[PDB]
């Protein structure tokens, strides 16, 4: 599903 | 960016990303991880973020793309379809290359190590994505090789909430589920993980709690997505 | 794009808007627009979609660094908002010269000319917003120029709704108020445009109806801006 | 303000 983000929001 | 200084692409890479100027910011940063030294967990992450938003710009194209052509089955739908293609595995090989050549042989703390290892799973698992030819079995293994040597690292050397542990076997659990056929390997990860660090919150100051629950949510999220 | 068929060019340029590669389409439509041949109508929006979403982007990305450099009031952000500048006129001039190579000259038609010269126009006005040489005052009146003679054409040749006249009245009257500071003219324009497309939607289908009131509500929402 | 989009939308 999804992966994690380049930043946090 | 031979003729630029380190700093001034450092710079500009923020400020790129401030403009949301993705294939400039990954510019500045490939050139500045080819003055040759080591980076510090600031610049990895600009690293990070402008390789991840190009290729992922390259992704959701490829994505529209393969349905086009897969609806359609004249050469032109397959055509550009190939050409962004060719376009993705350009820029996944030349972050794999900045790692080979030489982050990852010079990164020795495990924090370092860690960061590197999971993007080459993760630039493997890209060029998966779009593979079909005689290669396809080792593209999914070299990312497996990657993410798996980044695991054992963790485990290892850092806590259980740890976020970039957290964010490697968030990533290697969605390997598992989309790419190597594995749903099942993929959900006890993403599960071992979530109570593992559920478990060592209680250890942590309120922005590390904020770090690490934000990506147990991510976890959570494949969870209730595959369940 | 040379060895590439105009149909295919066209074909292209079309899965490259469902892909959001707004580079590629803008590659794809100055090939096209290079066979020589006039550009259809449905031909002209792909030009325009495609031009108007890369130079928009980087209109934005420049605003931004503009906005630091103002702030900031070393060399680095100078040096890149100059790069996205440079960038940002190179477009524009490109778009200036398919134009003018040759696909105004070749318009007889009010629809074809007109939608050219607001091209015409909003470019220089493009080229307009970043320029502060010796030559700004020509880059202002070249803009105007072209929207002049377009609304000129559009006043004598097309109803009060036609959405290319009112796209037009539009786009001049933000000239006015942003680029030639001229507000009561900017309002002015928009203000007795929506009012003659009002008296003239009785004429018209439903489908041309939602184009005109569309187009009316924009000019509705800058002049609720400007009053 | 705003000028002209390129679609409809
Ligand atoms: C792969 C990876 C995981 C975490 C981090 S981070 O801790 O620097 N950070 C940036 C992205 C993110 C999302 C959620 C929580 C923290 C973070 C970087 C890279
Ligand atoms: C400059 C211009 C105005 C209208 C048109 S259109 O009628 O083809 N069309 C596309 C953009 C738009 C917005 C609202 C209503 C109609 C339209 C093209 C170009
Ligand atoms: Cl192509
Ligand atoms: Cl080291
Ligand atoms: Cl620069
Ligand atoms: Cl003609
Ligand atoms: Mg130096
Ligand atoms: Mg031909």
């Amino acid at each position: 599903a999804g992966s994690i983000p380049g930043r946090r929001s | 960016m031979g003729s630029m200084e380190r700093a001034s692409l450092i710079q500009k890479a923020k400020l790129a990303e401030q403009a949301e100027r993705y294939e400039d910011m990954a510019a500045f940063m490939k050139g500045a991880v080819e003055k040759g030294e080591e980076l510090s967990c600031e610049e990895r992450n600009l690293l990070s973020v402008a390789y991840k938003n190009v290729v992922g710009g390259q992704r959701a194209a490829w994505r529209v793309l393969s349905s086009i052509e897969q609806k359609s089955n004249g050469p032109e739908v397959r055509e550009y379809r190939e050409k962004v293609e060719t376009e993705l595995q350009g820029v996944c090989d030349t972050v794999l290359g900045l790692l080979d050549s030489h982050l990852i042989k010079e990164a020795g703390d495990a924090e370092s190590r860690v960061f590197y290892l999971k993007m080459k799973g993760d630039y493997y698992r890209y060029l998966a994505e779009v593979a079909t030819g005689d290669d396809k079995k080792r593209i999914i293994d070299s990312a497996r090789s990657a993410y798996q040597e980044a695991m054992d690292i963790s485990k290892k050397e850092m806590p259980p909430t740890n976020p970039i542990r957290l964010g490697l076997a968030l990533n290697f659990s969605v390997f598992h589920y989309e790419i190597a056929n594995s749903p099942e390997e993929a959900i006890s990860l993403a599960k071992t993980t979530f109570d593992e660090a559920m478990a060592d919150l209680h250890t942590l100051s309120e922005d590390s709690y904020k770090d690490s629950t934000l990506i147990m949510q991510l976890l959570r999220d494949n969870l209730t997505l595959w369940t």
